């Protein structure tokens, strides 16, 4: 799982951008990847209270790499 | 939504190890978007030559410098492994 993020997206993405996410975990700085529309990967914080609340939803989906 | 918090928010590339260490960044830099990004002062990187970049290979055979990233340079701290592209 070779690509890791560097710095966190502080804010709340708008949840209407969101098309899925994914896990990268095991890097120096731990986060949840989520993929928007115009398929841009943002970084986020698994801490965020939002980020879990999104990835806990289950019409939001967990993307293949 | 922010384009500049977005903006260098992306994952990046890393290089792998075979001693199970985080995995680190080749130097200090990555893209997002076009845009060259830096990484924050701490980053675990690795300082290797020129000619070790043109030689690196999946196999792991370079002996890679470890540092530590500080305002944009990858400051080495003395350690090596074996570290190799993806």
């Amino acid at each position: 799982p070779s690509t890791c993020c560097l710095k966190y997206y502080e804010k709340v993405l708008p949840r209407r951008l969101v098309v899925g996410y994914r896990k990268a975990l095991n890097c120096h700085l731990p986060a949840i990847i989520f993929v928007t529309k115009r398929n841009r990967e943002v970084c986020t914080n698994p801490n965020d209270d939002w980020v879990q609340e999104y990835i806990k939803d289950p019409n939001l989906p967990l993307l293949p790499t | 939504y922010d384009y500049e918090e977005a903006r260098c928010a992306c994952p990046a590339r890393h290089l792998n190890n075979t001693n199970g260490t985080v995995l680190k960044l080749l130097g200090c830099h990555y893209f997002c978007n076009g845009t060259l990004c830096t990484a924050p002062d701490g980053y675990p990187c690795y300082n290797l030559t020129a000619q070790q970049v043109r030689t690196l290979t999946t196999y792991p055979n370079t002996s890679c410098a470890v540092g530590v990233c500080m305002k944009g340079t990858c400051v080495k701290n003395g350690t090596m492994e074996q570290c190799f592209k993806t």
